[PDB]
């Protein structure tokens, strides 16, 4: 996994690759790693896949209950607190490593959240087995107050660095762009990897497979 | 606090349980509900109380509930209380299936729920559930079956029975017309309509005002169906044709 | 209606006073302590010739050296008797010695006022026990008879009657008792008194009798041994 | 500790009078109306709003449960807030397991089950509210009522609170199956006008609508627009 | 990490490096390790980032509530006591070496150490974190009784710079805070502003 | 009336009838007397026998080497409270390796017995105690009540016709501090004897004695062992 | 019906035949036992709370007699009714606010704090074993979007936001005075907020106050921290009023 | 009837069980507190119901912390229970926060515990009122009083029990703001003697305690010789 985020002039850009692995085998070529928190807040997940899914779903749900009650758009700090307090309580046993970004009444905010419950509020962050490749791109090229398209270029460059240099990362680049005015969930943003084509045809005709027993059960 | 406790689970001086007796008065006022056992199946027929013009019609019935693959029930009395009990019936039936990997036999499901009702009359200081139930089913031990239970946690098996409004009158009509060992689903259907026609004496009988469900066996499988309104009106027609024959 | 732990204006617990009145609905039992042992005698109160008289057990062994006679609501006595049995066995287990009659009586008597409806476990005791008990036995103090009632008050007695005719029987006991009385005299005296107070004609099947002596363990009299003692009486 | 005995019990005639009396609290509440159109549902209610001093926007009687389900009531407002909170929680619990918004009828069944509890459980009275619940799922609108007993019913149109008997007959002589949502909003407001007393403004009625796009309250400006004809 | 605080007449100076590490990767190069607990009470955090954040949040909550109830600013000693209670009670489950410093109207500028294990001691100045090993000598030779605020700031910045040069586990920028009756003044020393001492070449 | 069945119900006069009723349990018990000198604390108790053939109820109980009690009221409540006292004394020796001071034990009783007077469905303790003890502050006599109040006493009597005993004790209390042990016990017996009907006298069957002091652990005297104290009431 | 009663419906919170809760009604009478009245008013720039301060006893330390309470730095309140109940409700509010900030990372909105206290009060109207609190809470604070807020909750668990409101003995009369005054005002909003509050209280009581007979609390958009006026500050307002 | 439970309001909004508990305090003999320039002084009219009791028996003055005294009226077992609650609260505060509990905070915490016993059928209200007194250089002299409803206020002078009003009118005559603890003890004794009804209740002990600059902020019994001088002054002033 390579996940990343940046604060740009008017918002947040989040990024992620789409590979999931089991050991050193690709289990999913098109996993979605950028998760809905609220209409103005999204969260990339790295680490144990069930833990990132379930943790983000739970917090999203509790935040919807919160916003239904308040009648207001949620704050990024609130998602951050809820996540970190739960992860701390579980002592690192919930293997969710998160990049949380959104835009609230106080503007854009980006946090990295670790499994043991520490968080860092920063203008750019990376996580996953590809995170140092992605961070090299950011250290070399980040500038404050980038325009939307510059920020999008930078995030996809960073994800690409992880895709091509980390065996844990691959397939497509997804981005999520969040501003006061707009949410662009770009899945896929880029498809830099493509399966090669098949050269021979193995279209096996009926009767190729020998059959011992057959039962047809008709349905309504 | 002893001053406010109405003491729902104690005996009266004649060995009676007043809350149980009072719950039974509630049931007597609810929609009439009958069950009739035949050779090839079992049926439930119930008076609907949800009959205002502006109601919407969203479920497949009002008072008939599927309990598991092989069983259904109908209820007379407090509706919200019925929803609690029928939810509990479904749970009991799935707990059995989980444990034994076969369907719960009908009498065992009835008894399990009756033990819950009984507990509410003996301890805990709560009001009993204000519900009587008719249960129809098939199992591999006794085939087609009909049971009745009430808020005392008592039950019995029946060839035919009635709960709710005008029960006593309904049972007399069944006593006289029911042929032990000789009923079919088609004649049990005729008899059900005859009985409801007499016991809904406020006033003229209509398909909008009754609900009928049948339980049968087809190709080694139990089929539980709620009759469509077309079929109910046809049976009402046949009963009215039949009463035209009654003299000459 | 008031709670079960309500005091009356005279400083008594209503429930306990009422439980004491239930003892008067019981059959009469008698205990006598002599230097040669204690005896316990009880009226069975047979209500049908179809009833098996041996199924009425109002005298029970607690341990080899201790018996117990009961009167009042007999079903209530079962948990008290079982507590007495368990306690004497615990004491044996722990200390490798027999428990004194006084100590057994004390252990049972500490159950007495443990009732009530807002201190205790989900379904703890709702009321006192409608039972009175005579514990008769022998320990290193010699022979001993103790009485206990539903207040949890217990006391040693030289002779005591309990149940329906206990006034009556207690008066005859004052008349006949003496400190140097033999066990055989005590046995006869208690059957003479039961004979007076019983509604039915006394015989060898409608009474029970037991002894405990320094030589000898708890002993229930057989039909044949009762008949022997009944001849003179 | 808590009283562990029921405060609702059967009378000799077989009535649960505490539930009847809870229904009288509902009957004396402010009027509410729900109409199921062909393409949506409208919920409308009168504010028991005296003073100009009230900030009308500060609390709402018409409330979202989910993106696609909303509620109104007649009876006791604070009891209603309990049920709103539990309904929202029930909806989220469903979503976490099934990853699908709760069907309207499933939400009504679970909420009605909570109301039933308060008719039997120890040391509590029943809720003094009836709920009207609207939703859209399986491409189709739903309108339900849930009463203080925990009984629920599906309606094409209904009225509750003060003067409800009349409101039901007003709707009986006025609703049709093929009616559109915009027409339905109009007849809902007319139903409230039948028993209003005060002169209607956009500040003392509240309107919610439900369609394929979801559940939402109408804004003061939208209600003002519908009020110009009325 | 290197953390430090120093008392002067009327207040305190606090300082920290800005490095968060996992092994020898720098996960944050501009960490803020000086966290406000109340208007004039800060803590400097070292050890586990998760643990010290959780504990600082909990103490902020406790102290805030306490302060509203009493209707008075809290004592620096109270803040330190709350840290100590939590760090001592949970000493087997936390990795936290804390300095609490601040100002209150009753006792003025105060510095408390709560090292791992959860003891508490007041000090004229305190140092902590793994980088502190390398500056014990420096601070012992350079400390003078009666330093002004401006001297405490220089003393702190110098000590931290030296630690940061030698300790792989410390670095980045120097964050400083001065606390007094008039309020809190924060600043960052970066790049060329960090005090500089030659590498001793031949 | 509506105010007398629950210990949680204040009457409109600011009283709690259930507590007052519990105090009647002590007034109807058989009398007991407690008194002290500079060096000893003594308890004297009349024992009631049900019939002529019953032993006579125990009235005096051992608590610890330095503490004993005399009881009046419900016997089962007396045992429950005595067991609490015993346990508090054992705890103090276990923890601190020294006797529990008598005034601290009495405080613990006050605190324990107050609790059920304030909770619904509980009742007061229906027992009154006289407590004799000796510690670093010398001899003590304390009295405890069903109200959970307690009193530090020069001497005291509780139970039936105890007013007479109290009148004797007031009359002679200026003598107690300087009494030898024999004189002090004699005074206890004469006070108790004032509680009796004119016909009847103190005997070895109906008197029980408890003594503790500087040189003497708490000791109970019954039956033939009370005779030395009864002879020479001359 | 019309004041009918069955069973225990005047002793515990069960429904009367008309669907009333008499025990809740009686908790409102308990609010007036104290004999005091409070007023609160909001404008575009501030919100204010004014209440009577009665110190009949000379031996009281009058600095300890107050009905104004800080809930958080930015939320103030005035309590009306039974004093010990009021203090308990203030403690609860303080706890709820602090807990909100800890869990969610931002200050509790005034409307949410008022709702939470109202929801807690609701429980006492549905559960039989405890009474309602015989007190009423008025909260003031600045909301970053909506400006100054005034919220009130009561023993029935009702709550609402207000342009202005009152509590206690002269609540109804205060409501009429405030109603009549706002109708006159353009865009139905108060402008001279501290003067409206004090004038209202002084009219409905007929008193003409000394600066020691009232307490005043404020929050403003420029200065959102809850502040209690001193005697001299209050006196300046009383003198400025007296002179037109 | 509307007066059997603290969980029931009467139709006029009263809680009669709390009022009845107040009547128990008002049947009790009188306790007073007076704050002055440099401390707080307590006095109690302690009725001696039997000559068989020891001097000192049934104290109505308690140390609840080293710096805090408590003076009580009403049902004495209830008051002792409250003193234990006050002690536990002071102890817990020191353990958690690391310094001596401020008087006002202690008063407020115990008052909330009293208040909790005024809401429920499960328990009854405390039949006692009590005063809390302290002194320190930072906080000065403080005197609080708490009643069975759980109301808590601060005072210059305070009286509880049956001659409360007569005591208050005598307390109002003192310029206590300018007097010292040594001056005030004599005036406390004087006032107790004035309000004591020597016909109706025959015998009493005067109980005195203080906390102030002169005790270094420790709550202490007034020494015996100073008490006797104050009594002698009070008695002769009665004349
Ligand atoms: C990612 O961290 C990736 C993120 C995950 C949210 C897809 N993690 C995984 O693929 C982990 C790494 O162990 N694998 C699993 O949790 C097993 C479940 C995968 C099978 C599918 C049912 C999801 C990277 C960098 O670890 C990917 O290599
Ligand atoms: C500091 O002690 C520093 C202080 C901390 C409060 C920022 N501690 C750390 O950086 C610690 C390791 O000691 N790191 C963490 O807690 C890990 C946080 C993120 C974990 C994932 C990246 C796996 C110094 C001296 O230790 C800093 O080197
Ligand atoms: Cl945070
Ligand atoms: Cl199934
Ligand atoms: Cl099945
Ligand atoms: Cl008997
Ligand atoms: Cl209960
Ligand atoms: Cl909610
Ligand atoms: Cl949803
Ligand atoms: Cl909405
Ligand atoms: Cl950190
Ligand atoms: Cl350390
Ligand atoms: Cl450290
Ligand atoms: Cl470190
Ligand atoms: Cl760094
Ligand atoms: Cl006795
Ligand atoms: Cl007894
Ligand atoms: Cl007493
Ligand atoms: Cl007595
Ligand atoms: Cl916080
Ligand atoms: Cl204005
Ligand atoms: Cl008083
Ligand atoms: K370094
Ligand atoms: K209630
Ligand atoms: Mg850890």
């Amino acid at each position: 996994t390579t996940i990343a985020g940046v604060v740009y002039k008017d918002g947040i850009v989040l990024g992620a690759d789409t590979r999931a692995t089991e050991g050193m085998v690709v289990a999913d070529k098109n996993c979605s790693k950028i998760h809905f928190i609220s209409p103005n807040i999204y969260c990339c997940g790295a680490g144990t896949a069930a833990d990132t899914d379930m943790t983000t779903q739970l917090i999203s749900s509790n935040l919807e209950l919160h916003s239904l009650s308040t009648g207001r758009l949620p704050r990024v700090v609130t998602a951050n607190r809820m996540l970190k307090q739960m992860l701390f309580r579980y002592q690192g046993y919930i293997g969710a490593a998160l990049v949380l970004g959104g835009v609230d009444v106080t503007g854009p905010h980006l946090y990295s959240i670790y499994p043991h419950g520490s968080t860092d509020k920063l203008p750019y962050v990376t996580m996953g087995s590809g995170s140092l490749a992605a961070m090299a791109v950011f250290e070399d090229k980040f500038r404050p107050d980038m325009e939307e398209e510059e920020a999008k270029n930078l995030v996809s460059e960073a994800i690409a660095a992880g895709i091509f240099n980390d065996l844990g990362s691959g397939s497509n680049i997804d981005l999520c762009v969040i501003s006061k005015n707009k949410l662009d969930f770009l899945r896929p943003y880029t498809v830099p990897n493509k399966k090669g084509t098949r050269l021979g045809r193995y279209r096996c005709e009926k009767g190729t497979t020998a059959v011992l027993t057959e039962k047809i059960t008709p349905l309504e | 606090s002893r001053r406010y406790d109405s003491r729902t689970t104690i005996f009266s001086p004649e060995g009676r349980l007043y809350q149980v007796e009072y719950a039974m008065e509630a049931i007597g006022h609810a929609g009439t509900c009958l069950g009739i056992l035949a050779n090839d199946g079992v049926l439930l027929a119930a008076e609907r109380r949800n009959i205002h013009k502006l109601l919407d019609e969203v479920f497949f019935s009002e008072k008939i509930y599927k309990l598991n693959e092989d069983m259904a029930c109908s209820v007379a009395g407090i509706t919200s209380d019925a929803n609690v009990l029928t939810n509990e019936l479904r749970l009991i039936a799935q707990r059995y299936l989980l444990q034994y990997q076969e369907p719960i036999p009908c009498e065992q499901l009835v008894t399990a729920l009756c033990d819950i009702k009984q507990a509410y009359t003996q301890f805990g200081g709560k009001r009993p559930f204000g519900v009587s139930l008719l249960y129809i089913g098939w199992d591999k031990h006794y085939g087609f079956q009909l049971y009745q239970s009430d808020p005392s946690g008592n039950y019995g098996g029946w060839k035919a029975t009635c709960i709710g409004n005008n029960s006593a009158a309904a049972v007399s009509m069944l006593k006289q017309d029911y042929k032990e060992g000789e009923m079919t689903l088609k004649s049990a259907l005729a008899l059900a309509i005859k009985v409801l026609n007499k016991t809904m004496d406020v006033s003229k009988l209509s398909a909008e005002k009754v609900e009928i469900a049948t339980l049968t066996r087809e190709n080694g499988k139990t089929v539980i169906r709620v009759l469509k309104q077309k079929e109910v009106e046809q049976l009402i027609k046949k009963h009215e044709e039949e009463e035209a024959k009654a003299e000459r | 209606d008031r709670g079960v732990n309500t005091f009356s204006p005279e400083g008594r617990l209503f429930q306990v006073e009422y439980a004491i009145e239930a003892i008067k609905l019981g059959s009469t039992a008698i205990g006598i302590q002599t230097s040669e042992g204690v005896c316990l005698a009880v009226e069975k109160r047979i209500t049908s010739p179809l009833m098996e008289p041996s199924s009425i057990e109002k005298i029970v062994e607690i341990d080899a050296h201790i018996g117990c006679a009961m009167s009042g609501l007999i079903a209530d006595a079962k948990t008290l008797i079982d507590k007495a049995r368990v306690e004497t066995q615990n004491h044996w287990f722990t200390y490798n010695e027999t428990m004194t009659v006084e100590s057994v009586t004390q252990a049972v008597s500490n159950l007495a006022l443990q009732f009530g409806e807002e201190d205790a476990d989900p379904g703890a005791m709702s009321r006192p026990f409608g039972v009175a008990l005579l514990f008769g036995g022998v320990d290193e103090k010699g022979p001993q008879l103790f009485h206990m009632d539903p207040s949890g008050t217990f006391v040693q007695c030289d002779a005591r009657a309990i149940g329906s005719a206990s006034e009556g029987a207690q008066s005859s006991l004052q008349e006949v008792y003496h400190k140097s009385m033999t066990l055989k005299e005590a046995i006869k005296s208690s059957l003479i008194i039961l004979k007076q107070v019983m509604e039915e004609k006394l015989n060898a099947t409608n009474i029970e009798l037991a002894t405990v002596q320094p030589g000898q363990n708890f002993h229930m009299f057989t039909k044949e041994e009762l008949e022997e003692v009944i001849k003179d009486i | 500790r808590g009283y562990s005995f029921s405060l609702t019990t059967f009378s000799p005639s077989g009535k649960l009078v505490q539930i009847e009396y809870a229904l009288a609290a509902v009957a004396g509440g402010a009027p509410s109306v729900g109409i199921k159109a062909a393409n949506g549902v409208v919920l409308a209610t009168e504010k028991k709003q005296k003073s100009i001093l009230y900030d009308e926007r500060s609390v709402h009687k018409v409330e979202p449960i989910t993106k696609h389900i909303g509620l109104v009531y007649s009876g006791m407002g604070p009891d209603y807030r309990v049920l709103v909170h539990r309904a929202r929680k029930l909806a989220q619990q469903y979503y976490l397991v099934y990853q699908e918004p709760i069907p309207t009828a499933q939400l009504v069944q679970r909420v009605a089950s909570v109301m039933q509890e308060y008719t039997q459980s120890g040391g509590v009275r029943p809720f003094g509210v009836s709920l009207l619940i609207c939703g859209w799922n399986e491409g189709r609108p739903y309108l339900f009522q849930s009463d203080p007993s925990g009984a629920y019913f599906a309606w094409k149109a209904t009225a509750m609170g003060k003067n409800y008997v009349n409101g039901k007959t007003f709707l009986e002589k006025r609703y049709n199956e093929d009616l559109e949502l915009e027409d339905a909003i109009h007849t809902a407001i007319l139903t409230l006008k039948e028993s209003f007393e005060g002169q209607m403004t956009e500040d003392n009625i509240e309107v919610g609508i439900c369609n394929e796009a979801g559940f939402r309250r109408l804004t003061p400006t939208e209600v003002k627009d519908y009020l110009a004809a009325i | 990490t290197t953390i430090m605080a120093v008392q002067f007449d009327g207040g305190v100076v606090l300082g920290a490096d800005s490095r968060t590490t996992t092994g020898s990767y720098i996960a944050n190069r501009v960490t803020d390790k000086l966290t406000p607990i109340h208007d004039r009470i800060f803590c400097c955090r070292s050890g586990s980032a998760a643990d010290t954040q959780a504990v600082a949040d909990a103490v902020t909550y406790q102290l805030g509530f306490h302060s509203i109830e009493l209707n008075e600013p809290p004592l620096v000693h109270t803040a330190a006591s709350l840290f100590k209670e939590m760090c001592y009670r949970y000493r087997e489950d936390l990795m936290a070496g804390i300095i609490i410093a601040g100002w209150d109207p009753q006792e003025g500028g105060q510095v408390y150490s709560v090292p791992m294990g959860g003891m508490m001691v007041r000090q004229s100045f305190a140092i902590g974190g793994s980088g502190s090993s390398y500056i014990y000598g420096y601070v012992d030779a350079t400390y003078r009784e009666g330093m002004t605020k401006e001297e405490c700031l220089q003393f702190t910045a110098n000590a931290l710079a030296l630690a940061m040069e030698r300790d792989g586990s410390s670095g980045g920028v120097i964050r400083l805070a001065a606390i007094a009756e008039s309020g809190v003044e924060r600043q960052v020393l970066l790049g060329d502003q960090i005090p500089k001492f030659a590498v001793a070449t031949l | 009336n509506q105010y007398d069945n629950d210990v949680t119900v204040w009457s409109p006069q600011g009283r709690i009838h259930q507590i007052e009723y519990a105090m009647e349990a002590v007034k109807q018990g058989s009398a007991t007397v407690g008194l002290k000198s500079k060096t000893h604390a003594v308890l004297v108790a009349l024992k009631r026998a049900q019939s002529e053939l019953a032993a006579h109820q125990k009235k005096i109980l051992h608590v610890d080497n330095h503490i004993g009690i005399s009881i009046a009221g419900l016997t089962a409540d007396a045992r429950l409270l005595c067991n609490f006292m015993r346990q508090e004394c054992l705890d103090s020796r276990f923890v601190f390796d020294r006797p529990l001071p008598v005034s601290r034990l009495v405080s613990l009783i006050g605190s324990k017995t107050q609790i059920p007077t304030q909770r619904y469905g509980r009742r007061p303790y229906g027992v009154g105690l006289l407590i004799a003890g000796y510690d670093d502050m010398g001899p003590h006599i304390f009295q405890t009540c069903p109200s959970a109040n307690y009193f530090d006493c020069r001497a005291m009597s509780i139970g039936a016709r105890s007013q007479s005993a109290r009148t004797y004790l007031e009359r002679h209390m200026s003598e107690f501090m300087e009494c030898n042990l024999n004189e002090l016990v004699k005074h206890g017996l004469r006070a108790l004897r004032e509680t009796l009907p004119a016909e009847q006298d103190l005997t070895t069957k109906n008197v029980s004695i408890g003594i503790v002091g500087k040189d003497l652990e708490f000791t109970i005297y019954d039956d033939d062992d009370v005779s030395p104290f009864l002879e020479g009431l001359e | 019906s019309r004041g009918s009663s069955a069973g225990f419906d005047r002793h515990i919170t069960i429904f009367s035949p008309e669907g009333r809760l008499y025990q809740v009604e009686y908790a409102f009478k308990a609010i007036n036992q104290g004999g005091l009245t409070s007023v609160a008013v909001r404008g575009k720039d501030c919100a204010v709370i004014v209440t009577q301060k009665k110190v009949p006893d000379k031996l009281l330390d009058s600095s300890t007699v107050t009905h104004l309470f800080k809930i958080t730095e930015n939320i103030g309140c005035v309590m009306t009714g039974m004093t010990a109940d009021s203090r308990s409700q203030v403690q609860r509010a303080r706890y709820e606010a602090a807990n909100w900030k800890y869990k969610y990372g931002y200050e509790i909105p005034v409307d949410m704090l008022c709702k939470r206290i109202a929801d807690i009060s609701q429980v006492y109207t549905q559960n039989a074993e405890m009474r309602p609190l015989g007190c009423c809470m008025i909260l003031i604070g600045i909301d970053e979007e909506q400006g100054p807020q005034v919220y009130k909750c009561d023993p029935a668990g009702y709550y609402c936001g207000f342009k202005a409101t009152a509590a206690g003995v002269k609540q109804t009369e205060s409501t009429s005075f405030l109603e009549k005054k706002v109708k006159k005002k353009f865009d139905w909003t108060f402008e001279q907020t501290v003067e409206t509050a004090i004038t209202c209280l002084s009219t409905v009581l007929s008193i003409d106050f000394k600066p020691s007979e009232i307490e005043v609390g404020v929050v403003t958009v420029e200065n959102p921290k809850f502040r209690i006026l001193t005697e001299a500050e209050i006196d300046a307002h009383l003198v400025a009023l007296a002179e037109r | 009837g509307y007066d059997l439970s603290a969980s029931t309001f009467s139709p006029d909004g009263r809680v009669f069980q709390v009022e009845y508990a107040m009547k128990a305090v008002e049947n009790s003999s009188t306790a007073i507190g007076i704050r002055c320039k440099d401390g707080v002084v307590f006095g109690v009219e302690k009725l001696v119901l039997s000559k068989l009791y020891e001097e000192g028996s049934n104290k109505r003055l308690f140390n609840v912390d080293r710096h805090v005294g408590m003076a009580v009226a009403g049902l004495l077992a209830d008051a002792r229970s409250l003193a234990d609650i006050a002690r536990e609260e002071a102890s817990n505060f020191r353990s958690n926060f690391g310094y001596n509990i401020p008087l006002k905070h202690l008063a407020d915490r115990v008052a909330m515990y009293v208040h909790a016993y005024t809401l429920y059928s499960a328990v009854r209200p405390f039949g006692c009122s009590f005063m809390l007194g302290s002194y320190s250089v930072n906080d000065g002299a403080q005197l609080y009083m708490i009643d069975p409803s759980g109301v808590s206020y601060g005072y210059w002078g305070c009286a509880i029990g049956k001659a409360r009003q007569a005591a208050k009118t005598e307390i109002e005559k003192l310029q206590m703001k300018e007097m010292t603890c040594r001056d005030i003890v004599k005036e406390v004794a004087k006032i107790i003697y004035i309000v004591h009804d020597e016909v109706k209740d025959k015998a009493f002990e005067l109980e005195l305690s203080w906390v102030g600059e002169l005790t270094n902020g420790r709550h202490e019994i007034v020494p015996k010789d100073i008490r006797e001088e104050a009594e002698k002054y009070a008695k002769e002033s009665l004349k």
